[PDB]
């Protein structure tokens, strides 16, 4: 979130299942782009350690572009659209290169 | 996201603002004419917060330099790395303020502040999500009180909901420059507790004894003065410019610094203070730097923290260290020295750290926090304001520009109400 | 000159009225001497407002002025015309003296 | 001196000493500023401490950007500030009257007379000069061909007469389509934009508005025809509550539910916009442009780009006043009463990039009542030449519309006014006979400077001009090409009535006050 | 900022002063000779 | 009106009938002298009425 | 500038260094609290008692 | 380095004749500065400020405030002119010349081995006889007459720079005091500083300056859809904000559900609409407050056809409350029908020199007005502002004390013959300092002929002979020509409160500076 | 702070006046009388005065002690 | 012994310079732009 960000635990069931619930939430988002046939996922910001765990599991390549003007030139290269939200089921805004 | 546009308004604001970007360009590795010289996402991710990336790789600082003097801001034109800003971020003023509050508002402010607001509008075009603005000025200056108070009121007509982090250079209780310094300090703060939320207090003349005794400087000047102030400015905007585990931006700093919005006067400072020769002959540990900020030897203002009580304590460390030792060391002071801390807060001292080392020093901590040390300094300003206004000395310098006798009466009633506002929990 | 030194039988307070809407001359006045700041009801350090329901937000915000104006209506309905305060009367509470005269 | 006894670090000037300070400083500002009066004046290159070139010859920009530290020069600069503030032109001629009202008075005060006797003659000469100015003004019912010659006179004296033919069509046609039916013309409705595209002689008059910011999304349309302007003042970007609240969640599945819910109030403002596009019969092109004064987050920019809505951000304060008149809509501050009545209309909305800086153009309006002069000067200093001449020309035609009469040109006013004070010189009947002579000779500097800058003789020109006025009834003037006396009302050289009225009032009071100063001193330390 | 008054007509001296008029020259010569009269007034007479 | 300031007066107070003295002088230097001279004059009549 | 003739207001604002001088300056401060007008005459008598 | 055994280190000691005759020369030095600024033939004095500004004036109060002196007796004379400026309007330059002349004749008696307490005891006996002389030569004034009050204010501005525009400045200063003369309870008061605001705008001519029947401020409308021209508006004055701000507490909201964050953002909009519904119950037209107005409050006032002004000053709100008769409320839910400013005239948002000005004029019976000054520059408009302040305070003294004294030298010569005839029954050592007070009053008719260049021997001998008879007694000095004209024919009349404050302050200045025989300088304080 | 003329009195000279001058002369003669006070009578001691050159002169005569003190006071030279 | 030439009519600059005429302003702007023409004359062309 954007305002503060705070996890609130009130019992032992919410503390032990919080770590396993975070890994299953990130696993369903990386596998959502592996079912669409993607191979290269290029991001603009940082990438957590759990995102690199399932990127190598489903065999998709990650590209880090820290520059935002270089990210706009890549959208005109492969013919894609930069998505401001996290990983959706991509309908038709994918890129298409050769190698 | 969370872009912050910087507004360096005043004569003292441009002297601090000249060395304010020297620390950011050195820590991030941003080349002034190249593209970047970073290493990882600790320095390259937060470039877009304080800089707007142009086409080709050149970075431009989100900085607006306002001054009612051509000769003062020419040092930031083509001097110590001053050719990196935008050409429209150099708004000059041909009419000097003359260290007068009424001249900078009604005479100079009626013709310039419509053009200064255009520079904030052009900077906000490259901001995808504007977090807030900062304002470095002074109370004993004409442009710092003229173009700092009128600029902070007209910016709320366009940004009524955004946060504000003002930096105020307080006048000194030791030496005086002119007799209108209690007039300029009372009028600028009277419109500052109205609709702002953050204001620091830095005394420049009080740092001359710190450089003489601790930093081992025989003949100090303005160049040696602003070096350790820039270390205090970089200590607050450390987690804002570098990612880490203790994520706390200016939005998280605006809430966890003040329980009440009116009593928003803080005491900045940092640690350690080493000279140019005795720095390498000193080891820096975790309880060494954490216990140095509470004493009176690490204050940026002419105040005494040994006779006061804090409300909220935040500290940002520099370097990969174990931050669990910071909370256990400070909790032992809250039980033996409970008259200096809050009785109902279990964690008074907050924790913040990054993985980027500073320039020169190996480890460094900064001290951000409010207390009753501003209460004893606000009494001396209202004491000088009472004796000058009762004789009505030099009131024709103010009332001739658009002020009145009732203007100083309302400026004296609410400023003495702020003295009783701090007198409750003292 | 020194021959115009007034001997005020009574007391000569060295202060102003403040708001310029109050009657500056009151005949047969009833002085209410009190020492507490007539400002908005600010909670102490030990009391904090932690709300769990968004519907209960505006009733707490109006309560800071309703408790404040509750004191100002019971000290003014007893015939008191002059109120002296060593604390502070903010701009919200000055309306109740202009309205009641 | 008495001031030296009380304060030893306080300079002073005595009675015969302070008069020589103010008069010799007025000759210093006169000899500098007389080289730019009229079309034959020379350009002045003004370099500041930074190194930027300010190439201009207006009398107000010359006095402000001049490295002078004098108390007499600061008094004339304040009178010259108000001349360029309320009526535009008349600043160079303002200083030359004060430079001659103190020099012609020095010939009598130094020859035994008292300075108060000369100031009594200035008031009696100002009364006749004010009555004579009302007899020479010509009412022409504010014709559109008359306003061309009024704007041509003010524009030639600031440019080399190749851009004066272009800027007159951009000033006269801009000032006519603002207000009608005897309404005061607001000069805030004309936007002045500085470009760099072609050349200095390419400044056109855009019938709508030119915004200096473009679209902030790469998927938006760059050229939009037949658009609907939706002027907003809401903040589409993410804002928090005023009370510091924050979030509290238990599981990671409830974390993503709060990010979706915190943008619900933001997306409710965007859903009011995309439903307005579907209610204006969107089975066509039907372009939509949202100017949107407050900032927009890239989440709402991505949502508006998929529907085909161009959305700008960070507009000016007066952009909600100029575009509201140009588009004909209503500048809304909320989305609770959205309707097609508050929408605007423009035939063409397109953008153009000039060195990574977009410029949004809005054109083809029915009755805009708000225009934009698009200055496209090549250099940075050439933009300051055209901008200082457009506002000198816009304030010239604004005074000619508000005032019902036009005043004649170069020498058709000042020579005829000086001859009227000679025949009324024995009408004072007292010691102030020489005060009217000092005021009549000070008004003759306007044909003297214009004959000097053009290269002609100074005394030989003033004899032939005063000969044609005394032997006829036509208000003859100065010709800067041949030197012969030519009538200014027939050749198309006009002037403003309020400029010549304030030149007889602001210069006369500031001359009678300077002549009555004898104790110039610096104390306060 | 602060302006100052320069020389006017005949300020051609290289460090010398000048006095003209009754108040600057005549009245100051009287008050200077008055101090010598009050000096030797005590030593005048047999007492 | 106390020469361009505001001063509030209470007349006879209906309970004890106290007294207050408002001094009037040429400048602020005389008013500081008139305050010290009046305070020393109040201490003289205090000791005579007591002792 | 302070124009006064009382023996207490003069000696309080005047700076002294000698230890025998601070006895006579603090002697004038005691006369205001005990009596209130007797504060030029005590200083001349106490100095002539030492002479 | 051993310290030197000293007492009262780094201070000075000075006593004897160097302090008694030293404070006289410091008083003579200030009186020679403003000596050429008393008569109608005076000249301006250009001053330079440490801020960079320029004060070009001939008023005796504005000159002495710009002079920083180091002499202690010279600092006393500056505070004398500050006292005369706050009590009366045109009682400045005359006291400094008179106190310098009363000390000029006091230096003569200090050389004659006379004690200074003998001269002060003769000054206090002479001061009590100057008050009784002015009350015998006074004349009652009909304050209801308009042409009689114009001759009093014209006599005070003939010295100043607005004597050329005397027909316009007299009508402005008379209508300014008569509008602000407000009386609510049983106490008459005239406040010409808090309610009679003198605003100056650079541009135009001085002949177009006039006192408005209402107030004016430099403020634009908050929204362009709001009306800039209302015929008869109902103005409601506010004091609090129309925004949503944080309370004076430690309020924090825990947001656990999804619908909680969108509800708080909707309750902030409903709170602004609640206070906007409470102000439209009285059907207003103009809403004026002192704090900011949010855009959510601008939307509800736009469709309700309400023109809102944003950031009017607190001193301007107190001035418009007297003109329109409104009540400055600080609670939108406590508005009443008496708090609405009915009776206000035409409201128009004009523009004077590329800047909007809010005009609230044409009121029925306003209790506060604003003088609109328009001139060449800000330099001469500060002169007219300082002259109208000296023109409105001399009208305040007549409305509180309708007695006139014949000025122009006739006031000083009528008392100088009264002190001379009363000195014949003295028969003591105080007789000769009593005669010097009557000779010290001669410096006011001395100044009126030294400024116009007339003779001081042939005129003062004839003027002293005119007051030998008890019948005429009102012959003064005409500063325009330079002859002796009776003041019953010229029309130069000064109020009683001006001449009484001039004599009471000039004597007591000589009382303070004659008792000073010692000066200690060099000590510090806290 | 009082004397600030354009032309000074003589050059820079200071001069006392009246009753503080006379007590200044009497008290100055008391200090120089202490150098001959202990040399009176058969039980009176002598004194030793050393100049800048190091020459020691021990004596008890008044004409010998007072000539070696180098007194520069005007009244004490009498 | 040696005299000097002071300011004449408008020398009011606090450390600034002033150029007027064909020789002091017009001909010096020509000779300054002539050195930039001779600077890049060598780097012009394929050789
Ligand atoms: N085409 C022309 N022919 C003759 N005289 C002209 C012409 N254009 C302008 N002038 C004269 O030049 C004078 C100054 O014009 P301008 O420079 O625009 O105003 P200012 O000198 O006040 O800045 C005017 O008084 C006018 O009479
Ligand atoms: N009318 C008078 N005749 C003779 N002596 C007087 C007269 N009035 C006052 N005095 C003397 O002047 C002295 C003033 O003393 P003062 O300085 O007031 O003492 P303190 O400093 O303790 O107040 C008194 O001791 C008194 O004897
Ligand atoms: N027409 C006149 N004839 C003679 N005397 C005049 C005339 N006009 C003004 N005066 C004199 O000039 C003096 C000006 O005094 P002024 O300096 O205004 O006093 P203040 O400083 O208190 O305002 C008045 O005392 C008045 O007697
Ligand atoms: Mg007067």
């Amino acid at each position: 979130t954007e305002t503060k960000g705070t996890v609130l635990i009130k019992t032992a069931e919410e503390l032990m299942n919080f770590s396993k619930g975070e890994e299953n939430l990130m696993d369903a988002q990386v596998k959502a782009i592996a079912d669409t046939g993607a191979n290269v996922v290029v991001t603009g910001g940082k990438v957590a350690d759990m995102a690199l765990h399932y990127a190598n599991k489903y065999n998709i390549m990650l590209v880090r572009l820290n520059s935002k003007w270089d990210l706009r030139r890549l959208c005109k290269t492969v013919g894609a659209t930069a998505l401001p939200r996290l990983t959706p089921p991509v309908l038709e805004e994918m890129g298409h290169c050769d190698s | 996201m969370r872009e912050i546009v910087h507004i360096q308004a005043g004569q003292c604001g441009n002297q601090i603002g000249a060395k304010f970007w020297e620390v950011i360009s050195d820590e991030h590795g941003i080349d002034p004419t190249g593209t970047y010289h970073g290493d990882s996402d600790l320095q390259l991710d937060r470039i877009s917060v304080y800089y707007n990336e142009a086409t080709g790789g050149k970075y431009v600082p989100r900085a607006i330099l306002v001054d009612l003097e051509p000769g003062t801001m020419d040092s930031v034109r083509s001097g110590p790395f001053g050719q990196i800003f935008r050409p429209d971020n150099f708004v000059f003023g041909q009419s000097g303020a003359g260290n007068n509050w009424a001249k900078g508002h009604y005479t100079e402010g009626a013709e310039l502040v419509d053009s200064v607001l255009d520079v904030v509008r052009k900077e906000a075009e490259s901001c995808d999500c504007l977090q807030g603005f900062q304002l470095t000025h002074s109370l004993g200056g004409g442009t710092g009180s003229g173009m700092g108070t009128l600029l902070i009121s007209k910016i709320r007509e366009e940004y009524p909901d955004r946060i504000m982090n003002t930096f105020s250079v307080v006048p000194s209780p030791k030496v005086s420059d002119t007799v209108v310094e209690p007039y300029n300090a009372t009028l600028s703060v009277h419109q500052l507790v109205e609709n702002t939320d953050e204001t620091y207090c830095i005394d420049n003349e009080a740092l001359y004894d710190i450089c003489f005794r601790t930093l081992k400087l025989t003949t100090p000047t303005y160049g040696d003065l602003n070096h350790l102030v820039s270390a205090t400015m970089s200590g607050v905007t450390t987690c804002l410019r570098f990612p880490g585990q203790l994520n706390a931006d200016l939005r998280k700093l605006a809430v966890n610094m003040v329980p009440f919005p009116r009593l928003h006067f803080f005491m900045p400072g940092f640690a350690p203070l080493t000279s140019r020769g005795s720095q390498q002959y000193r080891a820096l540990t975790v309880p060494e730097l954490t216990q140095q900020v509470f004493d009176a030897k690490n204050m940026m203002a002419a105040c005494d923290p040994r006779h006061g009580r804090y409300l909220t304590v935040a500290a940002v460390f520099r370097g990969r260290m174990s931050m669990k030792e910071v909370d256990e060391q400070m909790l032992n002071v809250q039980n033996k020295n409970s008259s200096y801390f809050v009785e109902w807060i279990p964690n008074n001292v907050k924790t913040a750290v990054c993985d980027i080392p500073p320039r020169g020093l190996k480890m460094a901590v900064t001290f951000i926090g409010n207390s009753t040390a501003i209460q004893e300094l606000f009494k001396r300003i209202s004491e000088q304001f009472t004796a000058m206004f009762r004789r009505k000395a030099f009131l024709h310098w103010y009332t001739g520009e658009g002020m009145d006798e009732m203007e100083f009466t309302e400026a004296e009633s609410n400023m003495n109400d702020l003295v009783s506002e701090y007198q409750q929990y003292q | 000159s020194q021959m115009e030194s007034m001997l005020i039988s009574g007391y000569a307070l060295n202060c102003v009225v403040g708001s310029q809407g109050m009657p500056k001359r009151i005949v047969n006045a009833k002085i209410a001497c009190l020492d507490f700041s007539l400002q908005k009801t600010k909670m102490k350090l030990g009391v904090q407002v932690v709300i769990t329901d968004p519907e209960k937000l505006d009733q707490i915000r109006q309560r800071e002025s309703d408790i404040t104006k509750e004191r100002i209506q019971k000290i003014l309905a007893t015939g008191a015309n002059v109120i002296l305060t060593t604390g502070g009367i903010d701009d919200m509470c000055l309306k109740y003296f202009v309205e009641a005269g | 001196a008495a001031v030296k006894t009380l304060n030893p670090k306080a300079e002073v000037a005595r009675a015969q000493a302070a008069l020589a300070v103010n008069i010799s400083a007025a000759r210093g500002l006169q000899d500098v500023l007389r080289t730019n009066l009229g079309p034959k004046g020379t350009m002045k290159m003004l370099v500041s401490g930074a190194g930027d070139i300010k190439l201009t010859k207006d009398g107000n920009v010359l006095l402000h950007e001049m490295q002078i530290q004098h108390p007499t020069a600061s008094l004339i600069a304040k009178v010259a500030t108000a001349q360029d503030d309320i009526t535009g032109d008349g600043t160079t001629s303002n200083v030359l009257i004060i430079g001659e009202l103190l020099k012609q008075a020095d010939l009598y005060i130094s020859e035994g007379l008292h300075p108060r006797i000369i100031t009594e003659g200035f008031e009696a000469a100002k009364e006749k000069a004010l009555q004579f100015l009302e007899e020479v003004k010509v009412s022409r019912e504010m014709d559109r061909e008359t306003l061309i010659d009024v704007a041509r006179t003010s524009l030639r004296t600031k440019v080399h007469a190749e851009l004066a033919d272009v800027l007159t069509e951009a000033v006269v046609d801009s000032i006519l389509a603002i207000k009608k039916q005897d309404e005061p013309i607001d000069l805030f409705m004309i936007e002045i934009m500085e470009m760099k595209h072609k050349s200095e002689t390419d400044t056109s008059l855009i019938r709508g508005l030119v915004l200096d910011h473009g679209a902030r999304h790469p998927d938006m349309k760059k050229r939009v025809e037949d658009a609907y302007i939706l002027t907003c003042n809401v903040s589409l970007e993410y804002e928090k509550t005023e009370v510091n609240s924050g979030f509290f969640y238990k599981s990671a599945e409830e974390r993503e539910k709060l990010v979706k819910a915190e943008r619900k109030f933001i997306e409710d403002r965007v859903k009011k916009i995309i439903e307005l596009k579907r209610k204006v019969c969107g089975d066509s092109d039907k372009g939509f442009v949202v100017i949107n004064q407050k900032g927009i987050d890239p989440f709402s920019l991505d949502a508006l780009s998929k529907e085909g809505i161009v959305a700008l951000r960070r507009a000016k304060r007066r952009n909600m006043e100029r575009l509201t008149l140009a588009c004909g809509g209503v500048a809304l501050n909320s989305f609770d009463d959205l309707s097609p009545d508050c929408l605007g209309h423009a035939g063409l909305v397109y953008e153009y990039t000039l060195g990574e800086e977009k410029f949004t153009f809005i054109e083809k309006c029915n009755n805009p009542r708000s225009v934009t002069l698009l200055i496209k000067g090549p250099n940075k200093h050439t933009l300051t030449q055209i901008k200082d001449a457009v506002r000198d020309g816009l304030r010239a035609v604004k005074n000619a519309i508000d005032d019902g009469c036009v005043v004649p040109g170069a020498g058709a006013v000042e020579v005829a006014m000086a001859e009227a004070l000679i025949k009324h010189k024995p009408s004072v009947k007292g010691r102030a006979q020489l005060g009217v002579q000092a005021f009549a000779d000070a008004l003759l500097i306007i044909p003297k400077v214009l004959a000097q800058n053009s290269g002609f003789d100074l005394q030989e020109t003033l004899v032939k001009i005063q000969a044609e006025h005394s032997e006829s009834g036509q208000l003859v003037g100065v010709d800067l090409n041949t030197g012969e006396p030519m009538v200014a009302a027939e050749v198309g050289v006009w002037d403003n009535y309020c400029v010549k009225k304030q030149l007889l009032h602001s210069c006369t009071v500031i001359a009678t006050n300077i002549l009555l100063v004898d104790e110039i001193m610096r104390a306060g330390m | 900022h602060v302006p100052k008054a320069p020389g006017f007509a005949q300020m051609l001296k290289e460090g010398a002063k000048h006095f003209s008029g009754l108040e600057e020259a005549v009245y100051r010569n009287i008050q200077a000779c008055k101090e010598l009269a009050q000096t030797t007034r005590t030593a005048y007479g047999p007492n | 009106r106390i020469c361009d300031d505001e001063l509030i007066l209470i007349k006879n107070t209906k309970a004890r009938t106290s007294a207050s003295i408002i001094l009037r002088g040429a400048n602020d230097f005389m008013c500081d002298e008139m305050e010290r001279s009046l305070h020393d004059a109040l201490c003289v009549v205090k000791r005579v009425l007591e002792s | 500038v302070t124009i006064t003739n009382d023996g207490a207001t003069i000696l309080k604002l005047l700076e002294v260094e000698h230890p025998a001088a601070k006895v006579l300056c603090e002697l004038a401060d005691l006369q205001d609290k005990e009596v209130g007008d007797g504060t030029t005459s005590v200083v001349i008598i106490a100095a002539e008692l030492l002479k | 380095h051993r310290p030197v055994l000293v007492l009262s280190q780094n201070t000075k000691r000075e006593s004897g004749r160097k302090v008694q005759s030293g404070n006289i020369n410091a008083a003579k030095t200030i009186a020679d500065i403003i000596r050429t600024c008393l008569g109608p033939k005076s000249m301006m004095k250009m001053l330079l400020d440490p801020m960079g500004g320029i004060v070009m004036t001939n008023d005796g109060n504005a000159i002495l405030r710009e002079i920083q002196v180091q002499h202690p007796a010279a600092k006393s004379m500056i505070e004398i002119s500050r006292t005369q400026d706050e009590e009366v309007g045109d009682g400045t330059t005359s006291v400094i010349i008179l106190a310098g002349e009363m000390l000029s004749v006091a230096e003569h008696f200090l050389e004659q081995q006379m004690h200074p307490t003998v001269v002060i005891s003769a000054y206090r006996k002479a001061l009590d006889d100057m008050i009784s002389t002015l009350k015998k030569i006074s004349i009652p004034v009909d304050i209801s007459d308009s042409d009689m009050m114009l001759n009093i204010i014209n006599s005070s501005i003939t010295t100043k720079a607005i004597s050329r525009w005397s027909s316009l400045a007299c009508n402005i200063a008379l209508d300014a005091v008569k509008m602000v003369q407000f009386e609510e309870n049983g106490r008459k008061e005239i406040d010409i500083k808090k309610y009679a605001r003198v605003e100056k705008i650079p541009g135009g001519i001085i002949e177009d300056s006039c006192v408005l029947r209402g107030v004016m401020i430099n403020k634009d409308v908050t929204h362009p859809r709001m009306r800039r021209y209302i015929k008869n508006p109902r103005i409601v004055l506010l004091d609090s904000s129309l925004e949503y701000k944080k309370g004076e507490s430690q309020t924090d909201i825990e947001i656990t559900r999804e619908e909680d964050f969108t509800r708080i953002l909707q309750m902030e909009e409903e709170y602004i609409q609640q206070l906007c519904e409470d102000i439209i119950q009285l059907k207003p037209d103009v809403v004026i407050t002192e704090k900011g107005i949010s855009d959510l409050a601008q939307h509800y006032l736009m469709r309700a056809n309400i023109t809102a002004i944003r950031r009017v000053r607190k001193t301007d709100n107190n001035r418009i409350a007297r003109a329109c008769g409104a009540r400055i409320v600080s609670r939108p839910e406590e508005l009443r029908e008496d708090d609405v400013g009915t009776g206000a005239g035409l409201l128009e948002i004009k523009k004077i020199g590329d800047e909007y000005f809010t005009f609230i004029t044409d009121c029925k019976d306003p209790k506060a007005c604003t003088i609109l000054l328009r001139g060449a520059s800000k330099e001469i408009l500060s002169e007219v502002e300082r002259n109208l302040q000296d023109a409105m305070q001399v009208c305040r003294n007549v409305l509180l004390d309708p007695q006139l004294v014949p000025g122009g030298g006739a006031s000083e010569m009528a008392v100088a013959h009264a002190l001379t005839e009363k000195s014949k029954a003295m028969t003591g050592v105080e007789q000769w300092p009593y005669r010097a007070v009557a000779q010290a009053l001669e410096v006011i008719p001395r100044t009126l002929i030294q400024n116009c260049g007339a003779s001081t021997i042939r005129l003062l001998t004839s003027l002293r002979a005119k007051h030998t008879q008890e019948n005429c007694e009102t012959w003064g000095v005409n500063g325009e020509t330079g002859t002796l004209v009776d003041m019953k024919e010229l029309g130069i009349w000064e109020p009683l409160a001006v001449k009484l404050q001039t004599y009471k302050t000039a004597v007591e200045t000589a009382v303070l500076l004659l008792r000073i025989d010692d000066i200690v300088s060099g000590h510090k304080k806290k | 702070m009082m004397p600030t003329p354009v032309i000074l009195l003589k050059e820079g000279t200071d001069s006392s006046q009246g009753i503080p001058q006379l007590v200044s002369n009497i008290s100055a003669c008391q200090v120089i009388a202490e150098a001959v006070r202990t040399t009176l009578g058969p039980r009176g001691m002598d004194k030793l005065i050393v100049d800048g050159r190091g020459k020691a002169t021990i004596s008890n005569d008044g004409a010998t002690i007072l000539k070696l003190l180098d007194v520069v006071h005007p009244a004490a030279k009498t």
